This record gives structure tokens, sequence and C-alpha cells, in this order.
RNA sequence: AGGUCUCGUAGACCGUGCACCAUGAGCACGAAUCCU
RNA sequence: CAGAUACCGUCGUAGUUCCGACCAUAAACGAUGCCGACCGGCGAUGCGGCGGCGUUAUUCCCAUGACCCGCCGGGCAGCUUCCGGGAAACCAAAGUCUUUGGGUUCCGGGGGGAGUAUGGUUGCAAAGCUGAAACUUAAAGGAAUUUGGCGAAGGGCACCACC
């Protein structure tokens, strides 16, 4: 704490409000853009229809063909 | 500028106690500083303190002894009640065997023990152990 | 250490101090030596109060006589000035001398053959002999130092203010320390003059040795 | 006045490694190595290979 | 690349984009 | 298997004219023989290995590796120690660490929580240790609480004899050397705290050297 | 060090410094314990008693221990008062 | 990391100083940063002094000297072997190098 | 070149420290002495040892050597260090003294001494070298 | 009247920048305790 | 030079200089906000003041200027330190901080996207101030020690190097 006075509470509250807004994990859950861009829409599970079976590949160290599906 | 004289007095006492000195010189005097040092010296942490009287603001020279650990202030003066004292001595004191919180009270400048058995509370000043 | 009337300088000691020149010190002053200064005279030379020197010498004599084993006192010197003086001190008072090249580790390493375990330490100069003081600090071991007006007063307990730059002053201080220790031990009478020869503690450079050998037999 | 035992081969692993154990005095060069030290090199038929012994 | 010439390149790209937007009226 | 004491303190201990190591701790004498403690503390002195961290120093060809072993020792109703030794293999590192742990054991005092009834169980004050970035704080606890901490200060506190404590660490405590040395500094700073329990002016007794120097000069050089 | 019964429970009482009244630890090797001999009143010899002063390692590390020893000797009565 | 107590210069209470030019190069370097060498040289160095003195009109003629102050940039001074790199403990030594004659 | 090793120098130092009345300046005589009194398993080592003994004694009959100690140059130093003069060189017939320390002695325990005379101070104070 | 006044002659800092000189895909690394 | 619209050399336009009107940006850095108190020593330095043997503006006196010796107050800085702090380099402040609170303003929550898009605003213009998100990654970083290589430096060696 910097502003340490007896009747200094709205300054501390507003400063912590802006510094809480100036975050990443809290800002992700308090803006609608992250929820709208999420294809699940804030849901745990989801349903879908299979279009085609694709095959994607692993990264630099290990080499395999990780088999996925486009839904 | 100078805003709290008791804070600077206790910081000077703490610094000269850590350095191993035998006497200090608090530059401004006040009634609360004299009462706070009276609480320490009645509880047996310092010696006789001389008040050098002049016509502006007195200076206090206490006979320091190897008996003190720390002196501090709590700024600003937070008001406490009887139900709030337990938390303050829990998070402020080393043990439950010694150490005192001096707090401002309508009965006078007095520590937390007689604030407990006089059934009264007020604003806090500082601590020493 | 001088509170009585038998432990003070009468006539001869002040004359010896004035002859050797122990009253005059260095140009520089340490802040822990403001006690043992009378006044600065001209040409930037500090004057040492002789009564404080006598009191500190008496206190160091009490410290030496306070332990009963004479071998536990260890006397160190490394400079060429106090070479013979520390050996004559160890011959008189029974101390243990280390004269020339105080090798490190003698107080901490117990495998080295020079592993001594003393109880009291006496040195000649804290500026020059900074190595026995740290090894003295690494164990519980108090020390005595013959300090000048500019030596760094640190890790010492009885600082005797004197002149450690001249051979005569060093030898005189060693001789008075030896006779004070011998008088407190009781082996030397107090009323009888023990001033036999103070010159045995005085070092001389080898050109003076060749000059003395040419002058005498 | 000294000894040196070294064990060579594969030891709890596929990659081979050598563990040398020495204490005391051990000379290597000159003629006095010939009539002072005695060196024997034998083998151990373990289940995973052959192990080397060199003592002196 | 270093930050100074990258900032110059991005300034040039922003100027070209602003010119294209102001000519796309 | 024979003791040949090099220091005079070891000869004074071996000749059986000292009573305990408590006077040695009172006079703050240095101990440089590891098995003086083995003479004093017998079968109650147990050790457990904390961590073996391998270190490497790169050279002309490859990296020369070495093993650093941490061990903690101490009886369960008093003194506690900690020792570090790094050498080539593991066994001599553990042996040297055990020797250095027996060499440096510190005493503990224990206080009470509120009511002073029976034997002490907890830390008397709010002590604090500091080394590196690890900040170890020990807080007194009521009876029957138990040592609540990380496992390393937990086992060090049951080894030190402290039964009930509240701890709160801060910093990079993953490094076990800094964590263990910081909690050892927190435990060892317990007597170095002036409380009004012992404000009375002390009496100075005679050192063992000046009272058994007749035995020393009669026995050795 | 005491309890409700009043019995002693501490392992040892630690020595306090005679200059700063600070606790001398069990691992403070720089701390000393100086012995000062007295003298006979008339004959001027070693009578046999001891005078003991203890200086903690912080004072010696500061390097201001001779002033403390001189003050304690003046308080005890060894050093003459005029000095 | 910080390498020196100062910043390789002697600017403590200014913020701006006059820039000068190097001698070998033409690099604009501040005045309190550049390495300076005030060399006092003579016209005839070591063997021509007797050549002038024997073949002269005026007897007992003193030879005049040349005075010049040299301003060096840091890279030019290290490249021209004026100053060298020093160890971490010997970097804090501000004495001039010793001279024999 | 020709630089001796630890064994030659150490063996030469100990044979001069233990023997002096038998060894001399001639190389063949102390070579045969080093054959007789010391166990040397070779001959080049013997010759190098005897040569370094010859060089070391050529040093010793000129001056002292700090590496070794033999009895003949021993106790001549203690004769040199145990001398006494006639006059004690401190009880001289007149002692010069400064006015400031004379006024210090006037307030210490004395009023006048029988062996001191006050000198005159300098006209000016200039006691440090020009540094700045 | 005497006739080269004396002690040793590092009696080395003449030279300053200095032509052209780019690139190496990586498979291949194991992390240690007690003796009847 | 393989290429040289680069390093180098010869010319040379706006600019560099002054007046008048504009933008408000720098490694604008002590990369260390401002006020106030305390906590070691030393020798110097610039200003003002105080005191003192002596030399000089030619020989006596006073004030002044110039030196010598000290003291006070403010300022740019230096050397040493087991005060103390820190991850360390280091710092007499970056100390008096788990024994955590003297007053007060601005500001940062892993790296990239990104000082980016849009909106507002300022400017003749170049551009300044305010300032996201989608997406992607398990690292990006700070201090220090030995073998690493320097078309880095200082000393030595080799006919598997040279003259
Ligand atoms: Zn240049």
């Amino acid at each position: 704490g910097k502003c340490r006075g007896l009747r200094t509470a709205r300054k501390l509250r507003s400063h912590r409000r802006d510094q809480k807004w100036h975050d990443k994990q809290y800002k992700k859950a308090h803006l609608g853009t992250a929820l709208k861009a999420n294809p699940f829409g804030g849901a745990s599970h989801a349903k879908g229809i299979v279009l085609e079976k694709v095959g994607v590949e692993a990264k630099q160290p290990n080499s395999a063909i990780r088999k996925c599906v486009r839904v | 500028v100078r805003m709290n004289v008791l804070a600077d007095a206790l910081k000077s006492i703490n610094n000269a106690e850590k350095r191993g000195k035998r006497q200090v010189l608090i530059r401004p005097c006040s009634k609360v500083i004299v009462r706070f040092l009276t609480v320490m010296m009645k509880h047996g942490y310092i010696g006789e303190f001389e008040i050098i009287d002049d016509h502006r603001a007195g200076k206090i020279v206490v006979n320091l002894t190897g008996r003190l650990n720390k002196c501090g202030v709590i700024s600003p003066r937070f008001d406490v009640q009887l139900k709030d004292l337990e938390k303050w001595q829990n998070n402020l004191l080393p043990s439950r065997q010694f150490g005192f919180i001096v707090l401002t009270t309508s009965a006078g400048i007095m520590d937390h023990e007689e604030a407990r058995r006089k059934h009264t509370g007020g604003k806090i000043l500082g601590f020493f152990f | 250490s001088g509170a009585l009337d038998v432990l003070q300088m009468k006539e001869e000691d002040v004359l010896k101090f004035l002859a050797a020149g122990t009253h005059l010190g260095g140009t520089n002053l340490d802040f822990q030596m403001e006690q043992y200064i009378y006044k600065r005279k001209s040409d930037g030379i500090y004057i040492i109060n002789l009564k404080r020197t006598w009191e500190k010498l008496l206190l160091a004599a009490r410290a030496i006589v306070a332990i009963e084993n004479p071998a536990d006192v260890s006397v160190i010197s490394s400079r060429n000035t106090g070479q013979r003086a520390v050996l004559k001190f160890a011959a008189a008072t029974g101390a243990t001398p280390i004269a020339g090249r105080f090798t490190p580790g003698t107080f901490t390493n117990q495998i080295q053959t020079a592993f001594r375990e003393p109880r009291l330490l006496v040195v000649t100069d804290p500026r020059a002999d900074h190595q026995p003081l740290t090894e003295a600090s690494y164990v519980n071991l108090p020390t005595i130092a013959l300090c000048n007006t500019d030596s760094p007063l640190r890790y010492v307990d009885i600082a005797i203010p004197c002149n450690n730059k001249g051979a005569h002053s060093v030898g005189l201080m060693w001789w008075m320390l030896a006779r004070e220790v011998l008088r407190m031990r009781g082996t030397i009478s107090r009323e009888h003059p023990w001033e036999v020869m103070p010159d045995l503690y005085f070092y001389r450079d080898p050109e003076e040795i060749e000059k003395e050998e040419q002058a005498a037999a | 006045k000294g000894c040196e035992v070294v064990v060579s081969g594969k030891l709890r692993g596929q990659r081979a490694k050598s563990m040398k154990f020495v204490d005391g005095l051990m000379i290597h060069s000159g003629d006095p190595v010939n009539y002072y030290v005695d060196t024997a090199v034998r083998h151990v038929l373990l289940r995973q290979g052959v192990l080397g012994i060199k003592v002196k | 690349m270093r930050a100074k010439w990258r900032k110059k390149r991005m300034r040039r790209l922003k100027r070209k984009r602003r010119k294209m937007r102001q000519r796309s009226k | 298997k024979e003791w040949l004491p090099v220091t005079k303190l070891g000869r004074l201990v071996k000749d059986m004219k000292i009573k305990s190591l408590e006077e040695i701790y009172l006079f703050s004498l240095p101990i440089k023989e590891s098995e003086i403690i083995d003479f004093f503390l017998g079968a109650s002195l147990k050790d457990e290995v904390l961590k073996i961290m391998p270190v490497q120093k790169q050279t002309r060809a490859g990296q020369r590796t070495r093993f650093k072993a941490f061990v903690a020792i101490g009886d369960y109703n008093g003194h506690v120690g900690l020792g570090v030794k790094c050498s080539k293999e593991v066994a001599t590192a553990i042996r040297g660490a055990i020797i250095l742990a027996k060499l440096s054991i510190v005493p503990v005092r224990r206080g009470y929580w509120g009511n002073k009834i029976g034997k002490p169980h907890t830390v008397p004050c709010k002590v604090t240790g500091r080394c590196g970035s690890v900040l170890v704080r020990l807080i007194p606890a009521p009876r029957g609480t138990g040592i609540v901490s990380a496992p390393v200060p937990k086992k060090l506190l049951m080894m030190a004899g402290i039964d009930d404590c509240y701890t709160s660490a801060r910093g990079c405590t993953a490094t076990l050397g800094n964590f263990a040395k910081a909690t050892f500094d927190a435990i060892s700073k317990t007597y170095s705290y002036l409380t009004p329990d012992l404000w009375k002016e002390t009496v100075f007794t005679k050192s063992p050297y000046q009272e058994f120097t007749d035995h020393l000069v009669k026995t050795h050089t | 060090m005491q309890n409700d019964a009043g019995e002693f429970v501490d392992l040892y009482v630690p020595r306090k410094c005679s200059a700063s009244n600070r606790i001398i630890g069990a691992k403070d090797h720089a701390s000393i314990q100086m012995n000062v001999a007295e003298v006979d009143k008339v004959t001027g010899r070693f009578n046999g008693q001891f005078k003991t002063y203890a200086i903690c390692g912080a004072i010696r590390r500061m390097g201001e221990s001779d002033d403390s020893i001189l003050r304690l000797a003046k308080a005890d009565g060894i050093v003459s008062k005029n000095f | 990391t910080k390498k020196r107590r100062n910043n390789g210069r002697a600017k403590k209470g200014r913020g701006h100083v006059q820039p000068i030019r190097c001698t070998n190069c033409a690099r604009c370097v501040p005045k309190d940063k550049a390495i300076k060498k005030f060399v006092i040289r003579n016209i005839v160095e070591a063997a021509a002094v007797r050549d002038i003195s024997e073949a002269s009109v005026f007897d007992a003629y003193v030879l005049p000297k040349l005075y010049v102050k040299l301003h060096y940039c840091v890279s030019c001074a290290i490249h021209s072997k004026v100053v060298r790199n020093r160890s971490r403990e010997a970097r804090k030594d501000r004495t001039p190098p010793p001279r024999f004659r | 070149g020709r630089v001796r090793t630890k064994t030659v120098k150490k063996a030469a130092r100990v044979i001069i420290e233990k023997y002096y009345t038998r060894l001399g300046n001639d190389f063949h005589t102390n070579k045969r002495v080093c054959e007789e009194i010391a166990i040397i398993p070779s001959k080049k080592l013997r010759n190098k040892i005897a040569g370094y003994v010859t060089h070391l004694m050529k040093r010793i009959q000129r001056g002292p050597v700090r590496g070794i100690s033999i009895k003949l140059q021993e106790e001549e130093r203690e004769r040199r260090d145990n001398y006494v003069p006639e006059v004690s060189a401190l009880d001289q017939e007149i002692i010069e003294v400064d006015p400031d320390t004379k006024e210090m002695l006037k307030l210490l325990d004395f009023g006048s001494l029988s062996n001191l005379q006050v000198t005159q101070p300098t006209v000016g104070m200039n006691f440090k070298t020009p540094r700045g």
C-alpha cells in the first residue's frame, strides 16, 4: 500500500479495481468476447456431426500421425 | 515535512538500540511521547529520561539499556474495540507471554492489559516487546 | 591499575618516555583515539597523554597476570623493529613467541605442526599484523595491541597508546610491560631497582652493527 | 604403499562405463614401474557380457 | 530485425494503409 | 578404532572431567572433533538423508560430475544439526555430510502457549531465518496442533524435538539447500532472543581452560 | 524458564554481554571472556581473585570494545577516576 | 549490467557537454569522454640533434619543441595501443602509468 | 638448462644442516663424503648433490643463507643480540622537550624537572607534501 | 702554483592506419547407498 | 566484390546559420519520483562566514587580496567497511522490511500478437496522446564461475610452423 491515510478508501478501492481489470485470467472471464469466441459457448460438453476424418502431425521432437476428425 | 513526531522518536530509539548506543536525543517533545516512554519505563524497558526544557520544543534523552527489541508505530491511528484487540495482539506480538500494545484511551495513555481489565478501548498508538 | 599510591610513575619512567619519544605520535588520527590525545602541537604531530598510556599498560599487565599459565600468552611480531624485544619478553615472562612470518592457519587448522591454542594474545601493530587478529577472531581469544595514533583500532581489547614506529619506543614499552608483569607476579621486588638494562629490547640495523663491531672489540 | 582397482564393462546399463578406484601411491613411468607393481588383467563372464578387471 | 527499422517499416505500412483507406472513399 | 584428541578440549572431554556439552555451549567454544558429540550423545542421535543433488563442472572433454549430499542429525529431545558435503561419489559425500552435521549441532529452547503447565512443546517466540531468498518463519502453536509445514521442515522439527509449530515460508523453496539452511537458521536463532523471562543479571563462572589447566600442563605439552 | 510449579526447565542460562547486555550465542566465536587481576592494597601483588568481563562479537566486530572494557574497569574501580 | 562506477566519462552535474572530434577518425565524441594525450615532442628526435648542433650558426642553441594535444575516440585509442583492457579489480585504479624518465 | 630439482636441493640442504665439519670446498672430497654418509642409489644424483653442496658452501663462507641453520653461524647471532652497552642510551645528561608537552607535563603530575629545557617552536606550519 | 673538477651514461618512444574473407539441415545424453 | 545501388575517394540538391509560425518526440538515463528523521570513519573540492603561529602586495600599524592551519552550513563527487540490505552485480542508500504501517503522486502482473485494429482527439503535413481482442506458445528473461571461440590483448614454444 502507498496511499496510507485514515479516510483514504475510495482511492484504494478504485486503484485496486483498475489493477484488477488490468489482468489476464480475470479479464478473460469478465468480457463477453472470450465467451463469444469460444465455440462451446461456456458449456462443458457439446454435440456435433462428423464431416471428414483428417490426419494431423506432431511437433518437432516426436514424430507420429495423430488422427483427428472435423466436426 | 514533519508529520508524526512519535514515529520519528520511536524510529530513533530503535536505530540507536540496534547500534548499541547508551543515550539518544529525540528532537521534538510532546505529551504522547512522554506518556509512551513512561509506559515503557514503568514496564521496565528503559531508564530515566531527562526532558531538556527550552522555550520552543523540548528534547528527551533516555538512559537506554540492553533490554529492548523493537519499538514501532501504527499509522494512522486505527480505532479498536474490545472485540478487535485479540486480532491485533495476535498478528502484532511475538508471543502471548510478553510484549505490549499501547493504545490511546479516554482513561489515558495505557497498555492493552489495563485496557482489558478496565473494560475500555480506543485508538491504537504502537507496540514494543 | 593506578588507583593506589604505589602504581604510578615517580621520576625515572617519565624521563625514559621522554628520551625514547613515546609521547609523539603519527600525523593522522583515528576516531577511536580521541581519548588518548592531549593536544596537537606544530608540524602536525599528536601528543599522547602519558598517564593514559600508564593506565592502559597497567591494565594490560593485570590481564597478563590474570591467567596463571605463562605459556598460554602468545606474543606475535612480524616487522623487523620488534624482533628481539618479543623474544626477550618471552624469555622473561615465559610467553610463547612468534617472531617473523606468522603463517596463516595456526589458530584454526589442527593438522599443521604450528597449531597453537593460546588464551591471551599480544601483538605489536594492528595495521601491520592484521593476520593474527582475524585468526584470533575466528576463535574465542582476546588480544592486546600496542597501538599508535593512526592504527585501525578493531578486534582489540586493551589498546596501549604508544609509538610503534621507532625501535627505542617499542623496546621501552616491551620492557615496561615485562617489568610490570614480573612485579605483579611477585618474582621481582618493587622497591629495589630492576632497571638493569633496557637496551636488550632495542633493535639496530646491520650498518650500526658493523659500526659497533669496528668501534668495540 | 598403494593400489588401484578399475572395473570396466557395462554396469547397470546399455552404455559402457569405467569406475576407477585409487588410493595411496601409484607410479607409471620409468624403469621402477617394472619391478615394483604387479598388474593382472582377468575377465568375468556375466550374464549380460564380459567384465574387465585391472588391478595393480 | 532490430526494433528501429521494424518500427520504420510498420510506419510505412500504416501510411500506405491510411492512403488506401482515404482513397477508398 | 581409537581416539587421539588433537585439541586440548578433546583431551579434557576424553579424560572425563567435564560434565555435559552445555558448558561448552555456554562458553561458545569451537568444536572441531566430530565424535566428542558421539561421546556425549549416544544412541539417541539419529540421521536421515534429505537430498542428493548432482552438480557438474564442464571441462576439456565432457562434464565432471559430483554429488552433494544433505543430511540432518539430532536427538529428539534437544539439539539439532545440518551438514553439507560434496565429493566425487555418493558414499564418502554422505559420510562427510554426517561428520559435518555431527560437528555443528545447535541447542534449542522451547516455550509455552499461554499456560505454562508441564513440559514445553512449542517455539517460545516468532523466530525467523533468512538465507538466499528463502524466508522461514516459525510461530508458536497450542498443544496437540502438530508440525504443519512442508515435509523438510516437518522432519527437521520432529528431529529437533519441537512438537507443535506454525510455519509460513516465502520464496523459491524448491531449492532444498536454501530451504533447509533457512529453517535451520530459524531454529538456531532461538537462544539469541532476549525476553523478560531471563532479564536477571548473569553470573560469570570459571572457564574450563583456566580451571583444568593444571591437568592440561600435567598431561600434555 | 519456569512454569506454574516454578521449577526450572531451560537447558542452560546463556551468558549476556557486559557492554551491550545482549545475549551471547552458542555459535558466536568472536565473543570473548576477559579476566582482569586485582592487586594487593599495600604490597601490590596478585591476591588470587578474578574480575570477569564478557564482550559479545558484535562489539569486537565494530571494533569499539576497549572503550567498553575501560568503562567497566572504571566502574569497578580498577582504573583511577581521573585517568 | 553496470560496468563502471561512472559511465565511462566524467559527467556528474551537467547533462550535456561540448562534443569534440577524434584525431585519426572524425568521430564526434564528448569532451569528458575522449582519451587525451598531451605529448611534448622535439623537432629532431635522437640522432639529428647533434647533426643540427654541430652544423649551426649560433653556438649553444637550444632546440625548440613541438606541443600538441591529441583527442582520441575509444575505439581509435584501443586500436592505436594507447589503452588496454584490465582486470575486474584493476579497473578501479585511476593513477597514471609509471614513468622511468 | 641446468636447474636442480626438489630431491637434490632438499638432500643438499639436509646434509649441510646435519654435517659441516666434514664437508668442504673441494668437489671430490665432499663427493666422497656424500658417498659414505648418504644412501644415493645412483651416480648422477650423487654428483648433482655434491655440486650443489659446493655451491651452497661457496655461498655460506661469504654470507648467511636463510634456508638452513648450522651451529657455527648459530649463537654468533645470539652473541650479537645479547650485547650490553656502557651507557644505557636513555639516561642522557640533557633531554630536549617541546613547549606543548612541557605544559602537558606541568599539569600531569610535576611542575619542573631537572633534566629538561624548553626549545623554540617553528615560525610556520608546513608539514604535508603537496598533493592537493 | 696545479691543468680535461667529481660519481654511472637505455646516448631505446620515426611513423599512423593496414586489401579480399560467405555458408555448415541433424538424427547422438545414461542423472545413483548400505557393508560382519 | 561473385554481386556492392554498402565500407573508401571526387562533386553535389533540401538541410546545417538568423528571423517569424508550427509537432512535442530521444538510451529526454543516476535505466534509481518528491518532502522529512535517524544510522560509521577519512582526506580533498566550490561558495559564504568565524578563529589562529607565520610569508607576501618590499621592512611600522589597521582593513583587505594571495598562501598555511582548523571549524560551521548548503552542493557536485571520491576511498574503506561483516552497520545493514539484496538473487547477485552492487548500494552509506538501493539501509532503518515477517521484529512487515512517516506523508503522498504515477505505474507492472509469463512471452508474442502489439504500441496493433477500430473509436476519439491534436497537427498544414510528417505524426503525437489515449489504446484492445481473436489466435499462438512453455518458455522468454536477470546476476556470476571454470574448458568455447574471438579477423581481442599481454607473455612463451614447435622444421608434423615460417625465414
Ligand atoms: Zn577516431
